[PDB]
């Protein structure tokens, strides 16, 4: 938000009605008296504002046409205010962050959206094997990070734009901390597993017990103990809430009314009553 | 099944049924066992598969009677002995089976199969697509921080004005005017109330502007995509689309028992209602997403009244297969039938036999 | 675009290589194989994007037209004053 | 020259009784050029054929005026025989396919030039020698408008 | 490469069919009596709600 | 409805072994620079809107 009282109309036409009320103001005290000067001053300055300050109606049987259409001018100006303000608030689009790895932001990394991976990892080699992703690797090789924990802190601090990494670890990250979002779904499937030297005696037994645990249900039931979903979801589906900044300017004008009244009443009445 | 064959009470006015329909015997054991039960009633069978059966008799002079399957649906080799339609072939209770029989390798060993006559796939169907807004309370357009300040900072001009006017206007009457003017209904009293009335117009118009911003940049849920969507591969969820119906003992029951147990563990909420009685749950609201073969789904997507949208469609497929008529083991009828489908593949009767039983009648605008 | 022309492959005048690659190029465009090559090197982020920041009403373009119609209506009262008084006296 | 009737490029109008088609003036009052066309039967679906002089004017005919002015030409214009542009199709019970329509009358030898909205593609480029393009375009779909209810 | 077809070049050196189109372009920066008066007031409020909505959508047009 | 899903062009046609081939392809290019093809566009394919 910005300039509540000044965003839509703080220019030539803002002071238009400031003097467009004065031209009609005096033009009525001279239209009735010449076949009260405050009466026309307060009336037009009030009917534009739709205030409940009843005062003198247009005495002239002919002056009633301008007042019945002056309201229409006041009736039309505030409507144009409302429509214009809505357009400005709608076109304040917060973010259109990213798609999967096909966006033109990904392909051409001039400066915006620098993406880094953990050095010497499996991902950093996969991006060197694919022939299509040559420029994408050519930008990633310039700079990267050493540890997974380092990237999370940098991204959260907004020092790194995007972070490409494993999904199992990243899914646990966003769900728990809740300052982060996973960009869609996976685009490369693979798996985990134990690793042993070739021709090791246990190469058959350890592989067997993994298969047994899957059908048994122990491994599946263990995940809940260390993987869970809580406290944070797809909320914030409301792309605005008027801040305490524009209303403050709206709160500013009412304060000026208070200072204007007390200062003038205390000072002017002393001079006027004494004389 | 729903589209491929249909069974009905034949004709309450003639005993038989309207022509181009064949009577079939059906056994329903939904009664007690005191003396006996004879549920074999003269119904009638109309559908696509009957046309194929009625088109092979005219070719190879076949003769037949039609008997239903005594239990739910197709079966698989489980616990050592099969259970379902295939058992009637294996247990010498019948000779052949006709209908929506998806070909597979787990059953081709114990019974032969012919060339398929369709091009089917497996897709996901979800509930109706609906457009509804999500305003919780009408007080949303401001955060509650503004309301309390708006409410309290409005109360100070309530007290200040009567102090600058009493030194007439009743103390109680003054507070009424302040509330009334900000709700648009009703030099000592004029100066402050003038710009104070402006205070009402300046922000009341912004409420309209904000609500005009809430109802434009909002959107509904994306009607999540196929199998690899984020809502499925994370089966640890109690209020997602919570349905993985996958009718019990079905052909697709074995497919979700291949490699990954993360799916078969949460697929235990299946409902034994074969297809239709459990399908209306997706329309009722107690079921969210039901997985089956695209052949009987698109016809149900279009021919059904209203709108209930399947996934992407011809692109949202996995393990595309076909339906074929099975030849029992030690039965050389394969040459006789294989000529029939191939002959029916040549003359172009596949389209004519399709458009009389499978079509898109009234697509959703 | 003004004075529309196209890129090309400049080759020696009256050469025997012309007919061979002339048909090859026409083969490429007439099969869509250049479309895949075109969408890899000529792509921008905001190609399908357009949203003006604002057209702030702090400018006399339409409210000015309203302003001068008020002056036109304002002169009706003066004319009515003469007509009403003269016809009644 | 061979020409085809296409709405914005080549217009075809019946001539006056005197033989010359009536003159007309554009929005700026300048004389619009016209040439006399022989060719079609004046009855496409309801008679075998019979030729008759007519009048032509349009985009291609205007360019032909400027084109021939530089080249110091002497030109006559006759329309196409059976409307169609041209394609390769095997004639009834024969050995090989032969060209159709407007392209046929030029490859056969009935004309020496085609000034008409003819496209550029590989199949025609084998047997004909084109020129540098004088207009760029594409393919689009035309549909009927939707009522803005009330 | 990025070579354009025009008059003078085609005079002395042959050319192929254009495969990328181009030209010349310009780029710059971005009682029953009072029952009726009730009806008139009813039409007035709807007319404005229609007016401001109509202008706002016209105003949202990039 | 919408944009265009194919791109091509027009052109004059002449038989193989033609002497005018080299010359007419020059006039077509020569007219493009002089703006001749631009005003022909402005004559009777444009300025006819509803
Ligand atoms: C294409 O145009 C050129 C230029 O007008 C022609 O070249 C002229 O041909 C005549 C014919 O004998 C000669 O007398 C001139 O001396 C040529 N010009 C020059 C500058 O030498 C050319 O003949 C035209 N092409 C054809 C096929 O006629
Ligand atoms: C054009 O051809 C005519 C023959 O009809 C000839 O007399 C004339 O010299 C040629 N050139 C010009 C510029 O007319």
């Amino acid at each position: 938000t910005l300039d509540s009282f000044m965003q839509p109309f703080q220019s030539t036409l803002w002071l238009l009605v400031g003097l467009s009320v004065h031209v009609v103001a005096v033009m009525l005290y001279l239209l009735d008296r010449f076949s009260t000067l405050s009466s026309a001053m307060w009336f037009s300055w009030g009917v534009l504002l739709n205030s409940g300050i009843g005062e003198g109606a247009p005495r002239s049987f002919s002056a009633r046409i301008l007042g019945m259409v002056w309201a229409g001018f006041a009736m039309i100006i505030v409507a144009s205010y409302t429509a214009n303000l809505a357009a400005f608030l709608v076109l304040d689009r917060p973010e259109e962050r990213i798609t999967g790895i096909n966006d033109p932001r990904l392909r051409n990394p001039s400066d915006k959206f620098i993406y880094a991976t953990v050095k010497q990892s499996s991902v950093d080699i996969y991006f060197r094997r694919q022939v299509e992703l040559s420029t994408m690797y050519r930008h990633m090789e310039k700079h990267n990070y050493e540890s997974a924990a380092e990237a999370i802190q940098a991204v959260r601090d907004n020092k790194l734009h995007a972070f490409i990494w494993d999904s199992a670890v990243l899914e646990f990250e966003a769900s728990q901390k809740c300052d982060l979002v996973t960009t869609g779904e996976l685009f490369f499937r693979s798996g985990f597993g134990i690793g042993m030297r070739k021709d090791s005696p246990w190469k058959q037994n350890v592989s067997l017990s993994i298969l047994k645990s899957h059908e048994n249900g122990f491994m599946e039931d263990l995940d809940k103990t260390w993987v869970r979903y809580q406290e944070c979801d797809s909320r914030s589906n409301a792309p605005a809430t008027l801040t305490f900044e524009n209303m403050a300017g709206v709160f500013m004008l009412v304060a000026g009314g208070i200072v204007a009244g007390i200062f003038l009443i205390f000072i002017e009445i002393a001079y006027k009553r004494h004389k | 099944e729903r589209p491929f064959v249909i069974v009905e009470s034949p004709d309450p006015g003639t005993g038989g049924c309207v022509p181009n329909t064949v009577p079939c015997r059906r056994q329903s054991n939904h009664t007690f066992s005191s003396g006996d039960v004879a549920p074999y009633t003269k119904l009638c069978c109309k559908g696509f598969c009957i046309d194929i059966l009625k088109k092979l008799a005219r070719v190879v002079k076949f003769s037949y009677d039609l008997y239903l399957v005594t239990n739910g649906k197709h079966g698989k080799r489980v616990r050592g002995v099969w259970n379902g339609m295939i058992g009637e072939v294996y247990y010498k209770r019948a000779d052949m089976a006709i209908g929506s029989l998806t070909i597979n390798e787990e059953r081709s060993e114990i019974v032969d199969f012919s060339v398929p006559f369709v091009e089917t796939g497996i897709s996901v169907m979800v509930a109706r697509s609906n457009g509804t807004v999500s305003p919780s309370a009408f007080l949303e357009p401001y955060s509650p921080a503004v309301w309390v300040m708006m409410f309290v900072m409005c109360l100070t001009v309530v007290a200040i004005t009567v102090f600058m006017f009493e030194y007439a206007f009743t103390i109680g009457k003054s507070v009424w005017l302040l509330w009334a003017l900000v709700f648009n209904n009703s030099t000592t009293s004029k100066i402050m109330v003038l710009v104070w009335a402006f205070f009402a117009v300046i922000f009341l118009a912004s409420y309209t502007a904000n609500l005009a911003a809430f109802m434009i940049q909002e959107q509904y849920i994306d009607t999540v995509s196929g199998l690899s969507d984020k809502k499925f591969q994370r089966p640890q969820d109690q209020y997602p689309p919570f349905r993985f119906g996958t009718v019990p003992n079905g052909s697709t029951e074995r497919n979700i028992r291949s490699n990954y147990r993360d799916m078969h563990t949460h697929m235990v909420k299946f409902n034994q209602r074969s297809v239709e009685d459990a399908l209306t749950s997706l329309k009722m609201g107690k079921l969210d997403a039901f997985i089956y073969d695209a052949a009987v789904l698109n016809y149900m997507a279009g021919k059904d009244e209203g709108c209930k949208l399947v996934t992407i469609g011809s692109g949202k497929v996995f393990a595309t297969t076909g339906y074929g008529i099975a030849m029992q083991k030690d039965s050389h009828w394969k040459r006789a039938i294989d000529l029939a489908l191939l002959q029916f593949l040549g003359d172009g009767e596949t389209q004519k036999l399709e458009t009389v039983w499978l079509s898109g009648i009234c697509q959703n605008e | 675009v003004f004075a529309t022309t196209g890129y090309g492959i400049a080759m020696q005048k009256d050469s025997h290589w012309k007919r061979a690659i002339d048909l090859a190029l026409l083969q490429f465009l007439g099969d869509g194989e250049t479309q895949k090559l075109e969408t890899v090197w000529l792509s921008g982020i905001c190609q399908n994007e357009k949203n003006e920041v604002m057209s702030s009403k702090l400018d006399i373009d339409n409210m000015a037209g309203v302003f001068y119609m008020l002056l036109v209506a304002m002169g009706l009262a003066l004319l009515v004053f003469a007509w009403e008084h003269l016809v009644y006296w | 020259i061979v020409t085809i009737h296409q709405e914005p490029f080549v217009y075809v109008k019946p001539t006056l009784s005197d033989g010359t088609c009536k003159e007309e003036f554009t929005v700026n009052g300048d004389p619009v050029k016209k040439v006399i066309c022989t060719g079609p039967n004046d009855t496409s679906p309801g008679s075998p054929r019979h030729t008759v002089p007519q009048c032509c004017y349009g985009f291609c005919i205007d360019l032909l005026i400027k084109l021939a002015r530089t080249m110091n030409f002497t030109y006559e214009v006759h329309l196409v025989a059976d409307g169609k542009f041209g394609t390769q199709e095997r004639v009834n019970n024969s050995n090989k396919k032969e060209w159709n329509g407007m392209m046929g009358e030029l490859l056969s030898g009935q004309a020496d030039m085609i000034v008409a909205p003819l496209t550029i593609n590989n199949e025609r480029a084998q047997y004909i020698e084109f020129s540098k393009p004088f207009k760029y375009q594409g393919l689009t779909i035309l549909v009927k408008k939707e009522i803005p209810r009330s």
